């Protein structure tokens, strides 16, 4: 399963420079977003201290 | 009659080793200049000497309990 | 007068490397600046709508702008009446012309709080001991009592009264207001003042540092790869004899 | 054949970043050249992009600054990317010209003068540059700094003040230094230009300083990929300044819009002048000082003629290798001394470095040089 | 000029090499690396530390003498 | 800019000399005003433009430091206008 799994990604996607740009630019879409919430998920939590001010002053 | 945490702060800070030397060195100077007439050897420096052994500690110390 | 002591360190909530600003902490301070220095501190820089997406809400700053009279433009008889006052207005405030500050205190300029925390050296430090070390003359130095007595200041004397413990005061769900707690404030807000993007930076550099916790290594990888060819190739001579 | 060789633009390319004969050999200390490059578009793109912006006139200066990092979108990472840049700029050019001289690649006469223009160049640009948000340092470090070629004989006066386009630093001032600060980094480029054509010539040295003709490699793909990740770093580096220490290397001083009666106490130019600046006040002479200052840098073009060993790089030379360090330190005791005020310790000790930085180019490492040959019955 | 087939004139000289798709790019990373800085820094320190710290020594007495010149005690 | 012109130094300065400015503000904050230089213009009739449009009715007397090349017909145009004031025709009021 896990020599396999390098090799199939190869296979599959790696060697036409089609595919292996097909599959980065489609991988960069998914990675920008992941990354985005992660990152600010994490900006976040070190924070706290924006954001829920909102729940306070307004809800009107 | 309000709660000032620098001045609570400030009582405990001002009083360790550190300062009691300085403002020691102050009070020296103090009435240095004060028993004196025509001097101007101005006891500045010592006052500044107690601040930064004061302040410093008022730093460390201070903010924790600030709301 | 030309010797001098330099600010602690205060353990504020931005001082730290991924650390944002203490939004709550900015509004005292704005109010602090609207009472207090908003009579004698210029604050050209900044102006209603900042607020917005800072502190408060839309309608909230619209309110707080509407709460003095501006000078909108001309109309029709070359004019000039004065207005509620919009979002698109900043804080030019106390006096016209620069002397009007002379005039008004003893020649002395007290200076726009839209860039000071950038602009002495020790940022809120300077400013938050400056405004809360406030202290009384040792000897042998009479002021003018113009030039009040300040340790954290260039030549200990200078200008400026202590108006820090004189206590106004509103905070909506409330916090005692002392001469130190309403210090961090104006000065937490002074802050953001002289740097709105502060935070905005921070979690782009939260970024860069992780981005770059992974690209470095990933292009040490691709580079080490290709030299690979270099770094085992073997040599042997052999010449004739 | 094959395109990327015959046709007449790619043939450019390819015989400068893709066939080129490159040593096998060359280090880290080689990749200062790209980062210059890099250091060079990075200036003129964010550059431009604060030129859509600034507005040139007295009245508007400092507030248009103020209004790119406040209003205009991301004109924050853009203004600070170009200070920092300019900094970055400034390190990878002293680190390039310490590669120069520790490996003797300035035996490439045309290659390192040309660098030496590059040098007075980007130079030049920066002090224009500096003086354009207006600010106390920009009036003042301009004030500064314009005036000393007031000591050139029976035309320093008339020369200031035609630089000046009056009799002080006014609005005249500033749109000319907007100008110039726009145009030179153009003329930079071509003349980098000019700098790799006749670098070309020869190829790179390396090292050892002993000839690579022996083993050469292609620049692609080992110099395209170690210059890839050596451009990283430098991001990595320019980032870090502007994402979280933007004023490190910045006087706070220069964020009060400035004032012709005011005068700061403080006074010193960027950073990357200090030890020209310690140089300078070291001499009490309107003239001597200037001179000095002007020999401070120039003399990187007396280099070549004080070479004095039988071999080119420093690698096999260790009294020459103290002797280098010995000029970093001494160089960096002059940044530190520039820094501070002219008084106590500080006058002397930088009257000491100022002499040292003389004796060790002028003397020292000539001398050191004749006795290692010496040494090698050479 | 320049050119790969117009450099130099070289002879008897073999050289093997390998593909890097059939190598790792780390080979003993620590193993055999640690050990090679540590060689290279000896190999360096006594021609670059010395100055530096002759720097520093300067430094630090030279700021010491400043702030302790202006103050005063008698005359 | 009249000096080298026509008029002497001396002569070009009781000219402007025979105007109240408005020099600039001095320690209270304030703006006085002053006989007239030299480095003074001819900035006059009124502040806003409008201020122009409120005395005549709308209506704005343009700025004649660039009139004999902003028409088309230089001089010619304006002398003409200036000269050839004439009486209306007939079919067209006009507003007095
Ligand atoms: C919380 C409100 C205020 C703050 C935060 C504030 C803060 C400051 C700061 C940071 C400076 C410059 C310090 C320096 O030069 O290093 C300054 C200067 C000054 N401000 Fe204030 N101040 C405030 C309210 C006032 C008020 C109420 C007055 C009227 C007494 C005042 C009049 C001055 C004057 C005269 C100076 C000039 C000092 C001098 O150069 O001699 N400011 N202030
Ligand atoms: C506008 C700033 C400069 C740029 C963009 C620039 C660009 C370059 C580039 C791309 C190289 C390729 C090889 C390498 O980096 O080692 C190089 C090498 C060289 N440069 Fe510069 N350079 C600049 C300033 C200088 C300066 C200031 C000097 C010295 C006064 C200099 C003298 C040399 C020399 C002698 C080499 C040959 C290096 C060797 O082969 O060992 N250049 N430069
Ligand atoms: C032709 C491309 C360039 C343009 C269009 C450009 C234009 C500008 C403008 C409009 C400013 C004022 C706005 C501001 O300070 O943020 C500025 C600041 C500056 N840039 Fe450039 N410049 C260019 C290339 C350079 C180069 C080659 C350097 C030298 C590394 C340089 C270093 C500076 C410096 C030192 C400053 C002033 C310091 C500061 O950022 O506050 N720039 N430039």
């Amino acid at each position: 399963v896990a020599p396999t799994l390098t090799a199939r990604l190869y296979s599959l996607l790696f060697r036409r420079t089609s595919t292996f740009a097909l599959t980065i630019v489609v991988g960069a879409l998914f990675f920008e977003r992941a990354f985005d919430q992660g990152a600010d998920a994490i900006y976040e939590h070190i924070n706290e201290g924006k954001l829920w001010k909102h729940i306070k002053h307004k809800y009107e | 009659e309000l709660v000032d945490p620098l001045t609570t702060v400030r009582e405990q800070c001002e009083q360790l080793e550190k300062c009691v030397k300085a403002r020691e060195r102050l009070e020296l100077c103090d009435e240095r200049v004060s028993s004196r007439s025509q001097t101007e050897e101005d006891c500045t420096e010592e006052l500044l000497d107690f601040l930064h052994a004061r302040d410093h500690c008022v730093a460390h110390k201070l903010f924790n309990s600030l709301k | 007068s030309d010797l001098e002591l330099h600010p602690p360190s205060y353990p504020w909530s931005h001082r730290g490397l991924l650390s944002s600003l203490d939004h709550t902490s900015i509004r005292r301070g704005f109010q602090v600046y609207k009472q207090v220095c908003s009579s004698c501190h210029s604050m050209d820089y900044v102006a209603y709508r900042h607020l917005v997406g800072v502190c408060y809400t839309e309608d909230e700053a619209k309110a707080l702008a509407e709460e003095v009279e501006v000078q909108d433009g001309p109309n029709e008889d070359g004019e000039m009446f004065m207005r509620p006052g919009k979002l698109s207005d900043y804080f030019p405030k106390p006096y016209p012309n620069p002397e009007a500050a002379r005039a008004a205190n003893n020649g002395a300029l007290p200076p726009d709080l839209s860039y000071i925390v950038r602009a002495r050296h020790g940022g809120e430090d300077y400013v938050f001991s400056l405004l809360t070390g406030y202290c009384e003359p040792p000897t042998g130095v009479s002021l003018r009592e113009g030039l009040y007595f300040n340790p954290y200041f260039p030549g200990q004397a200078i200008g400026m009264a202590p108006p820090i413990y004189n206590e106004v005061l509103e905070f909506d769900d409330g916090t005692p207001a002392t001469m130190s707690q309403v210090a961090k404030d104006v000065c937490t807000f002074l802050r953001w003042a002289a740097e709105p993007e502060h935070d905005h930076r921070k979690r782009m550099g939260l970024k860069m540092l992780l981005m770059m916790g992974l690209l470095l290594p990933l292009v040490y990888a691709m580079k080490r790869h290709k030299w690979s060819v270099l770094k085992s190739r073997k040599l042997a001579y052999r010449p004739p004899k | 054949t094959n395109i990327r060789k015959s046709h007449p633009l790619m043939k450019i390319v390819n015989n400068a970043f893709i066939d080129l004969p490159a040593p096998s050999n060359i280090s880290s200390w080689w990749n200062f050249g790209s980062l210059l490059g890099i250091c060079l578009i990075l200036q003129i793109l964010t550059g431009l992009f604060l030129a859509m912006h600034y507005t040139s006139d007295t009245t508007t200066a400092f507030s248009s600054v103020t209004h790119i990092c406040r209003d205009v979108n991301y004109g924050w990472i853009i203004r600070y990317m170009h200070a920092n840049g300019a900094s970055m700029f400034f390190i990878c050019l002293y680190m390039h010209v310490g590669r120069g001289l520790y490996y003797g690649s300035y035996t490439f006469l045309e290659t390192w003068n040309i660098g030496v223009i590059l040098l007075l160049t980007v130079m030049a640009t920066a002090f224009m540059g500096y003086v354009l948000p207006w600010g106390q340092m920009s009036f003042w470090g301009a004030t500064v700094i314009t005036n000393l070629l007031s000591a050139i004989p029976y035309i320093g006066t008339n020369l200031v003040e035609w630089i000046w386009g009056g009799f002080s630093v006014d609005k005249a001032t500033l749109t000319r230094f907007f100008a110039f600060h726009f145009i030179l980094p153009f003329i930079i480029m071509a003349i980098a230009m000019v700098h790799l054509l006749f670098l070309h010539e020869t190829g790179s040295n390396n090292p050892t300083g002993i000839s690579s003709d022996v083993d050469k490699i292609p620049f692609h793909p080992y110099y395209t990929i170690k210059d890839i990740l050596g451009a990283l770093l430098l991001i990595l580096a320019l980032m870090l300044l502007v994402l979280f220490a933007p004023d490190l290397l910045g006087d706070p001083d220069n964020y009060t819009p400035a004032n012709p009666l005011n005068t700061p106490p403080h006074i010193k130019p960027e950073w990357y002048f200090l030890f020209a600046y310690a140089i300078l006040r070291s001499i009490p002479n309107k003239l001597g000082g200037v001179l000095a200052l002007a020999f401070s840098i120039l003399i990187l073009a007396l280099i070549p003629l004080l070479h004095t060993s039988k071999q080119r790089s420093m690698m096999f030379r260790p009294l020459s290798q103290c002797l280098f360090w010995a000029l970093v330190a001494d160089l960096l005791t002059l940044t530190w001394i520039g820094g501070q005020p002219v008084e106590h310790p500080y006058i002397t000790i930088g009257q000491l470095a100022s002499v040292l930085y003389f004796l060790l180019i002028l003397v020292l490492m000539p001398t050191a040089g004749t006795i290692e040959n010496k040494l090698l019955k050479w | 000029g320049r050119q790969f087939g117009h450099l130099t004139r070289v002879r008897h000289v073999i050289t093997y090499s390998l593909s890097p798709f059939e190598q790792r790019a780390f080979p003993h990373y620590f193993s055999k690396g640690i050990p090679n800085v540590l060689r290279r820094t000896r190999a360096c320190i006594l021609r670059v530390a010395p100055p530096f710290v002759a720097f520093y020594l300067v430094y630090t007495w030279g700021t010491q003498e400043f702030e302790k010149s202006k103050r005063k005690n008698p005359a």
